[PDB]
């Protein structure tokens, strides 16, 4: 959108997919440990506009804040290890299941400007995912439907999923969600293309940490009036996290 | 639009 | 274990400028 500058230091798990050759932003992501980061899947995956990444096509970037700067002795590059499509993703129809998870080669090192974000259990998802409580979402995408110099946060309303889904002709599921201001509400805001893949966060008002709860997955344009953005449902997928990262690291 | 990063990455 | 604690926030208990605004919608 619509929103602003962030602080440095706001978005410590904030990763950004960096695409090798050529060089560019392919879509954001998040640090949920020292060698885990969580994507939207169509970041990596999308028949239709004949996208297909493996593991050597990208780079990790990580503690960034300038978008296209290389922020030396601060931001941290890393490889890819190994990629995970959630098996029953739906790129066919509605992106159901919008999740993959990337391994890092080697750990990260935490620093001032690295973190991870916490990934939620059920009754912090159960307080928190309530219509009309804001979370945050972050990235380095279209500013309307140029690219920002640094990177951008706006605070956002979860919405109650009638109106989502009176808003949209796509069929949506209980793996996803939506949030953005109401016509009528004044204020405005959204993700956007390049924003993918990046986090919605909340601050738990009872440990005051930040959860992750949702995934930039999509929208039908940005910030158009009457329209939401839709993301996916991090708690309704995290067997399947869980399962990963016991199994594979 | 992108400052070139380490060729070592 | 350290999860959702930003070391420039959380950890020297300074807020962002615009937290509160996420608080004040719970
Ligand atoms: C397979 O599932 C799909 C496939 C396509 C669409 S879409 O509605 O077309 N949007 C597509 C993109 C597009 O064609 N838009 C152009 C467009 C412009 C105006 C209107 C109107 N009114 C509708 C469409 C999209 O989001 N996706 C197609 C594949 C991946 C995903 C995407 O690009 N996601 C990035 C993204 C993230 C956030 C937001 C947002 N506004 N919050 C938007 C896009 C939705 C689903 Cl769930
Ligand atoms: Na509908
Ligand atoms: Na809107």
């Amino acid at each position: 959108v619509e929103g602003s500058d962030a602080e440095i230091g706001m978005s410590p798990w904030q990763v950004m997919l960096f695409r090798k050759s050529p060089q560019e932003l392919l879509c954001g992501a998040s640090l949920i440990s020292d060698r885990w980061v969580l994507t939207a899947a169509h970041c990596l995956l999308y028949p239709p506009w004949d996208k297909n990444f493996t593991e050597n096509d990208l780079l990790v970037r990580i503690g960034k804040h300038s978008r296209t700067r290389y922020e030396r002795n601060i931001e941290k590059i890393s490889m890819l290890e190994k990629i995970y499509i959630h098996p029953r993703y739906n790129w066919r129809e509605n992106l159901d299941r919008d999740i993959a998870l990337m391994k890092l080669k080697k750990p990260v090192a935490f620093s001032d400007y690295i973190h991870p974000v916490c990934l939620p259990d059920r009754e912090t998802a159960a307080s928190l995912l309530q219509a009309g409580y804001k979370g945050r979402v972050t990235g380095w995408g279209n500013l309307k439907e140029g690219q920002p110099s640094v990177l951008q946060v706006v605070n956002l309303p979860i919405v109650e999923r009638p109106v989502c889904k009176d808003s949209t002709r796509i069929r949506i599921t209980d793996n996803m969600f939506c949030a953005g201001y109401k016509p009528d509400e004044g204020k405005r805001g959204d993700a956007c293309e390049g924003d993918s893949g990046g986090p919605f966060v909340m601050k738990s008002p009872f440990n005051n940490r930040w959860y992750q709860m949702g995934i930039v997955s999509w929208g039908e344009g940005c910030d158009r009036d009457g329209k939401y953005g839709f993301y996916t449902h991090v708690f309704r997928l995290k067997k399947w996290i869980q399962k990963v990262i016991d199994q594979f690291g | 639009d992108f400052e070139e990063i380490p060729e070592e990455y | 274990a350290d999860c959702g604690l930003r070391p420039l926030f959380e950890k020297k208990s300074l807020e962002d400028k615009t937290e509160r605004e996420l608080l004040e919608s719970y």
